[PDB]
């Protein structure tokens, strides 16, 4: 669901 | 005369003399990039950078810096952006990391433009910014994938965007983190990085020792299943059937 790139 | 250092946890650093309320307000301000080198030197109202421009930290006495200016006009701003504002000079680029990396074609195949580092470079390195435009979650996350290739999440609140026409170097130089691509073995990090000109924004920063015309990997970090782009899952498949 979440489209972003994350860490 | 009671100068002042204040280090973010990323490196980076304010000094300079404050004022009668203590307040880093002045024409002797300067922005220190993490490389102590690197800096932005002149006008700051409360530790806000109105009028920096570029210059070397030469030498520190007992906590007095000594800096020389950079040939050129070179003068920054704080320059925050907003949601339909990425920066008021998309063209004029970040002096820390117009040093450290370049834009060529990436080393994976088919995966467009990549970004390198024209240096050799220890572990845990600030190489690049990640700057953008600022929108919401739900924005992101209720659009479709191909409007998505650029989105990276700053906080549970932002997440930071280099929407076109943007993602092209010819239209916006002013950060290059967009440009580092994918990989599931990558060299660096996003990492959080407050900027002088930028405000709260992320960097790339390296895990490792990386060698000069490296390309500069990160993980984009997408949920997975032992939703992603079509391209993500492939290498995905692909990475764990080798190791
Ligand atoms: N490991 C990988 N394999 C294939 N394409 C990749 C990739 N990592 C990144 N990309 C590509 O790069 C996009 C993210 S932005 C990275 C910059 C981009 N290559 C450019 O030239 O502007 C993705 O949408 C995808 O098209």
């Amino acid at each position: 669901i979440k489209r972003s790139k994350k860490n | 005369h009671g100068v002042c250092w204040i280090y973010y946890p990323d490196g980076g650093s304010l000094v300079g003399e404050v004022n009668e309320d203590g307040e880093m307000t002045g024409e002797k301000i300067a922005y220190v990039y993490p490389d102590e080198r690197t800096a932005l030197y002149g006008k700051f109202i409360d530790g806000e950078m109105i009028e920096g421009k570029l210059a070397t930290l030469m030498s520190t006495e007992e906590g007095r810096p000594h800096f020389e200016l950079m040939p050129g006009n070179s003068v920054y701003h704080f320059d925050k952006s907003t949601s339909s504002c990425i920066s008021t000079n998309a063209l004029l680029p970040d002096p820390y990391e117009s040093e450290r990396v370049y834009v060529a074609e990436s080393l994976i195949s088919s995966a467009g433009e990549g970004l390198f580092s024209k240096v050799a470079v220890g572990p845990n390195t600030v190489m690049s910014f990640y700057n953008g435009v600022r929108i919401t979650h739900q924005e992101v996350d209720s659009r479709d994938w191909a409007l998505n290739g650029n989105t990276l999440s700053l906080d549970e609140e932002t997440v930071i965007d280099v929407p076109e026409p943007y993602n092209h170097v010819s239209k916006y130089c002013a950060s290059l983190g967009h440009k580092a691509n994918h990989s599931f073995t990558p060299n660096c990090i996003y990492d959080m990085f407050v900027h002088p000109r930028f405000g709260p924004i992320k960097c790339i920063r390296t895990l490792r020792a990386v060698e000069a015309d490296e390309e500069l990997t990160v993980a984009y970090g997408y949920d997975h299943s032992p939703e992603a782009p079509e391209w993500y899952q492939v290498e995905l498949k692909a990475f764990q059937a080798t190791q």
